[PDB]
């Protein structure tokens, strides 16, 4: 629930993007 | 071999509801061969509750007609008896 | 190896319409969406986390050949209209025990719907919530996390202050891992009193007999509806509130429908017992006449010798929304009021302070104090919700 937190899912994210 | 058709409703807000609607019209049916030797088979169905038809097929025009409102009549009365409500739509 | 269980929560999901909600759901349950799905939850216990999370019997999905544990059941609460889901949980029709907040990182937070069902969870105090930005795959990291810091903002001294914000792709089906983490995390199970009296909202009615079929083959009625409380079983006797109207000459009123329930089924899976959560299938003994197309929608279903209170006048401590889903509420005007899944017409009597009393045109049933309403008003030919409040009795 932190910022950073957010982040780290955020990068996730875009690194599965295609 | 000849068919003689009715069309009816049915309801009933008994607690066995559905099971009270089997019971009134089995007991309308009972010996309706022994009273109508000519007839070959009877069958009563939904077409969209409270409708129900009650198709009667026999080789005598006549008994056929005459056992169609003996089970109409059975089902009627037998029905107010158990607090089933029904009647013929016109 | 799972089992097959009875949904176990229910977990409502808003956000402004065509933010993503609907492929949310078909992202985590599979299933295209009152919409409805349920899904299974496990957990790989060899893997790490999110992918951990699975909703099918595989851990192949994160490199393991483990049997992943089974945790619970899960339904969820979608709907296509924006006013339906406001109606939902403002009336309390379906039960919510948590719920899951859509916001589209595509436009700006918040939108005007967004804003209002933000308002509502607030209202029937649905604590546990997870905010997921969606369609994060539309815009750059730059743009997400700004969006981020606005809805931290937005939540900020409020009861949502410290609510979780997962970014997923519904498209795509990335990151719904994290969300379902998350859903383990924040939305739990509640705990359920069992023994409090069995209520049962009407939601669906039906008549399953196909036409020709033989009367000895005749089914009971089918009641389809939200188990607010307590436990349903096979066999029990109920009964129908406030029932069958009935007129008796100049008097009319309405009369309990005594049924016993012949089956209980949650989905495709068949039951002998029935607590709270998830949407469930009834078949009764009723004469199908009754349930045909909905007839009985807005009924309520208990144990026989439940007492419950069926009035035509009631009171409400109301409270008005600051817009329309507001001019105060006067005597003689005609409001809708939806209490449960019933909705019903009714003339204001009185109108004292935060307070009013309603003529009903049909009776309700109040199972308990202070159940919730909404309170609609005409508005150009249609109504419109304006208010909410609690049936005092
Ligand atoms: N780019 C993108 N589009 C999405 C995503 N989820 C849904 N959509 C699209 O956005 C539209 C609205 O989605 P829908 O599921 O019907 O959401 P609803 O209107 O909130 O219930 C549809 O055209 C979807 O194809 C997502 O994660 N990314
Ligand atoms: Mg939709």
């Amino acid at each position: 629930s932190s910022e950073k937190e957010y982040v780290e899912m955020l990068d996730r994210l875009y690194s599965k993007l295609p | 071999k000849v068919k003689m058709s009715g069309l009816i409703t049915v309801r009933t807000n008994e607690p066995l509801g559905v099971e009270k609607i089997k019971e009134v019209i089995s007991k309308a049916l009972e010996n309706i061969e022994q009273d109508y030797e000519s007839l070959l088979n009877i069958k009563i169905y939904t077409i969209g509750a409270p409708r129900y038809r009650v198709d009667v097929v026999g080789t005598n025009p006549k008994e056929a007609s005459e056992a169609l409102n003996q089970i109409i009549s059975n089902l009627i009365k037998i029905g107010k008896e158990e607090n089933v409500d029904i009647s013929v739509v016109k | 190896a799972w089992p097959k269980v009875q949904p176990e929560v229910n977990i409502g999901v808003v956000g402004h319409v065509d933010h993503g909600k609907t492929t949310l759901v078909q992202a985590i349950t599979g299933i295209w969406t009152l919409g409805y799905a349920e899904t299974n939850i496990g957990v790989c216990e060899s893997c790490k986390k999110p992918e951990a999370y699975v909703t099918e019997p595989s851990c192949k999905s994160c490199g393991s050949d483990d049997e992943p544990k089974f945790l619970r059941r899960i339904s969820f609460i979608d709907a296509p209209g924006h006013e339906v889901l406001m109606a939902t949980m403002l009336s309390g029709a379906a039960l919510m025990d948590g719920a899951i907040l859509v916001v589209a990182a595509n436009e700006p937070f918040p939108q005007p719907q967004t804003r209002e069902h933000f308002v509502a969870l607030g209202i029937i105090g649905v604590k546990n919530l997870i905010i997921v930005q969606n369609k994060v795959d539309v815009v750059s990291k730059e743009e997400a996390l700004s969006q981020y810091r606005q809805i931290k903002q937005f939540t900020k001294g409020t009861w949502a202050e410290n609510v979780p914000i997962i970014p997923v792709s519904a498209l795509h089906k990335i990151n719904i891992d994290s969300l379902i983490e998350g859903i383990e995390e924040y939305i739990k199970t509640p705990y359920r009193d069992l023994s409090q009296k069995p209520v049962m909202l009407v939601i669906r009615s039906f008549d399953v007999n196909k036409p020709g079929t033989q009367f000895n083959e005749l089914k009971g009625g089918v009641i389809g509806g939200s188990i607010i409380q307590g436990l349903f079983k096979v066999d029990q006797e109920i009964k129908v509130l406030p029932g069958l109207r009935v007129e008796k000459q100049g008097k009319v009123s309405y009369e309990p429908i005594f049924t016993k329930i012949s089956s209980i089924r949650f989905g495709d899976e068949e039951f002998k017992e029935a607590k709270p959560g998830g949407l469930v299938a009834i078949g009764t003994y009723l004469d199908p006449s009754l349930t045909k197309a909905d007839n009985l929608l807005g009924s309520i279903i208990t144990l026989a010798d439940a007492e419950v209170p069926v009035l035509w006048n009631i009171r409400i401590k109301y409270n008005l929304l600051e817009r329309v889903v507001v001019d105060p509420i006067r005597a003689k005007e005609t409001l809708m009021l939806s209490v449960g899944s019933s909705t019903t017409l009714g003339i204001v009597t009185s109108v004292k302070k935060d307070e009013i009393e309603v003529e009903l045109r049909r009776p309700v049933a109040v199972w308990s104090n202070n159940i919730r309403t909404v309170i609609s008003r005409q508005i150009a030919g249609r109504w419109r919700m304006i208010g909410w409040g609690l049936v005092e009795i």
